[PDB]
């Protein structure tokens, strides 16, 4: 499971081509086939968000929920081509765009 | 790496002349200058890069770029050998010998946006095509199908999407094909 | 007694992933999926009756029938003979032998429904097509002419209005041929 | 000298039973009764002036012109001979033997005020046909190229330019070619 | 001559399949080509007829103008025919058919 | 009483001169004063009538109800006149134009 | 805390009967009272979501937050209740319904 | 398990008339023909299964149902026991003797969807029914309460939301009385 939360004002190819690229960098990264990959995200209000103090500016969040078993060298890389991904799709600085990911356990998912 | 230079116009008798005028000016061959479904004039040329470059403003001055009869005008001065084969008649790719290639599918309804988005997937990622066809029998509309490596065909899908905007109609993914349908998509 | 499964889409890439599906689940052989005027992607199936029923119902989860991307499904278990030298290839009917049979001619606006309101006729009152087109060079109608006796080419008119309803979009009834029409009407 | 009569209509059975009903009076042969792009039917008789005349007023009692069942409806006592080998079949003209023969080009809507301007232009100005097409893979347009005298081809011009009239939709002058366009023009 | 008097709140299709139908019926009973053949029909207010102390119920009525020389079994026949094929054709009951046809004096046709 | 049946779509002047030329023929051909002469007729939709397994094309139908003692000859003088004068007033062909009347009886009228 | 991402086009008898189910679902399988069941849920565009190559087709998600001490045999109880309430509410096949919780800390709920 | 026929009409001289013409009909006993707030008809009826269907038919053939006479027809064979005594009259219902079962509390706009989702309720899921309301100094809403334990009661309502759908007006649960509402809820 993957939710994405991003602010609002992105044409519909914008965020297509988004989700495009971020199911490239899921599948090469991890290697699992498309059948197990599934992406969600939705959008705010810019007037909705802080930063630092300031109300307004973009931010883009990541959410992962991924299985056990993978070493701490391919989660830095998923996370490494999630981030270069999302940063091209959107030509966002890399600053505004904050990954993370929670180990679902193997009991759990 | 030939060029190539294409011409969608509604008024297609000013076509007609937009393109007399255009091999005035330079000998560049001519590969067609038809009129297409739902009556749309496509004009096709090719011939030297400078050559095609000059005659290329000369149409554009000629046909007064901007003013509403001109739908699009792509110029290109490089462009892939298997374009060729597509191009100039329907010919038939070989079948695909790996099932394991995902298919890649794409909708435009410019002909003129839809070869730019395939020349700039070609330059960007190295994919192959296998089907296409170019305003026939269609409405205006235009295909072309892509196969090859899910990671490979999602990122020509990404750049696809990027260089068509608005252009694109539809576009979809096929991950895996088996033999009701390899061959027989 | 065969099946048919007819799936009229506009997405025409989605009706292209809705026939991959469909065929992922059952091994239904493939008619037709193809596009035609005005731009619309048409669907041919047929196989065991159970076989085709699952795969169709795998097709309408698929496709999400009901959201606009669908103009018309229409499912049948049971065909004409007939049916099959018409809908396979354009097979030209054996010339009229009696001068006496009335003609019938109808015109509606989907090919899914057409064939619907055939079967009906077909089923209801003993009737024998002669000449039908599809989709092509047509701009999205579709045609079939019948012939036959007077009663029963009246019946068969009232029956084909009342299953195409407002799917119909003309009628006519040609009352006597002389062989200044006769076969060539 | 012969004649010729032809028939645009929307509602295709009601032209079917037009042109039976018009066969019905008259021993007159049928050219073609055919729907064209963008559906739209077509038919086209030619026979003895007074046989011709009068299965023409049934025809008009009959299909109630007026009502907006029927485009158009043209009348033509004397045709032009150079006109039945481009009617019947698509007839290549010889390639133009004068380099210095300028080119003229219209478009019109509709395909029987086209051939009424042509009759028009051929009985007031002495030019010849070269290139032509009717009703296919057009959208319902008609092209047809005169060529010939810059005295001659502008008064052409003015003549089918008010003849046409309204029904007018580009009209277009090529003042010179060169080898690369003649022949390939 | 038929006049057919109909209520109105009637589907094209609908009206248009009583008229096939009926020439049907009137063609197989009297053996007479459709060239004889000739129907008309109009509506009428529902808030405008009586039915047995009942106003806006639905009731529909045939005239026929028929020529002489048809033996009574073969005019109950076209009877018999004409009302099934109006009932059939807009599902109403056939209490709510009264047909009527009026033998054209042969002088008078 | 004249009851003619007719298609929808004519002017006012046309059919206020078919109602002027109906009546000039009836009192012309049977000699009765204008006091006594009485003209009605109403129109019907264009998609509503059949004619010959033709539907939309136009039908004029005329009903007359006229009283006996007079001969045959002159009851086909009032039909031709009727026909012809129709005819003339819309410019339908005649085949269009089905006249038709009855002999009510002078126990009757 | 439960969290719900669905697809727009659902009518509001359709969500709340959903809402009942799956409270219904919820507290027979885990046996709380009503007093400490909490369920949220949101929905998301059409145009906005991939599902293995696939844009537009509907997706539901399910997220729990559930405190330890739950044998994974009860679990797995909850889990199968929670799909089959769903699918039945919406008549969406399992396929589409993914199910994921997540073992709040006893020091952290 | 005897049957119901429910009618709720606006012309109530109308619903007069047709209650007439099903007793015309059928030997089936009348429960209450009487106009309720806000000036609507209601007619309950009773009696063999296959008497009171063609009873039905009969009168929805009289009172012409679609045209806008007609609020609500309802038809069901087979009613529940506890039903009788709560239509019949205000039968008060024994308190609860547990204060653990749950209350559930709904509300349509019109009767006949109330008990026809009271029905489907039943059918689906072992509730009882407490205290109920029909039209009588309501402004034309009713009302009837549900007890019984979580699950059941939450099923329940999920039925009863689902079977009401648009009829619905507003849906409420209680989860717990204590005395000072147990009895005087």
């Amino acid at each position: 499971m993957l939710v994405v939360y991003v602010p609002e004002g992105y044409s519909e190819a914008q965020k297509r081509a988004l989700l495009f690229r971020l199911a490239a960098a899921v599948v090469e990264a991890t290697g699992t086939p498309l059948e197990n990959v599934r992406i969600i995200l939705t959008t705010y209000a810019p007037a909705d968000v802080l930063l630092g103090g300031a109300i307004g500016v973009p931010l883009v969040v990541i959410l992962v929920y991924l299985l056990e078993g993978l070493s701490p060298e391919q989660k830095a890389a998923l996370v490494k081509a999630l981030t270069a991904a999302a940063a091209e799709a959107l030509g966002v600085d890399p600053e505004n765009i904050r990954v993370i990911l929670v180990p679902v356990p193997p009991e759990n998912f | 790496r030939p060029a190539l230079l294409i011409l969608e116009l509604k008024s297609y008798a000013r076509g007609v002349r937009v393109a007399d005028a255009a091999l005035k000016a330079a000998p560049v061959r001519l590969l067609k200058c038809k009129i297409v479904e739902p009556g749309k004039a496509l004009i096709m040329l090719t011939g030297r890069p400078e050559d095609v470059e000059k005659a290329y403003k000369a149409a554009l001055t000629v046909a007064n770029k901007g003013s509403g009869n001109l739908i699009d005008s792509v110029f290109i001065p490089a462009i892939h050998p298997a374009l060729l084969p597509f191009l100039l008649e329907e010919t038939p790719a070989p079948p695909l010998e790996d099932p394991d290639r995902a298919l890649l599918f794409v909708e435009v309804k410019t002909v003129a946006a839809a070869i730019r988005a395939a020349d700039a997937a070609l330059r960007a990622a190295p994919v192959e095509l296998v089907r296409m066809r170019l305003s026939e029998h269609i409405g205006g509309k235009a295909v072309f199908a892509l196969v090859g490596d899910p990671a490979d065909v999602l990122r020509a899908a990404a750049v696809v999407a990027e260089v068509a905007g608005d252009q694109l109609l539809d576009i979809a993914i096929i991950p895996r094909p088996h033999p009701a349908l390899l061959g027989r998509e």
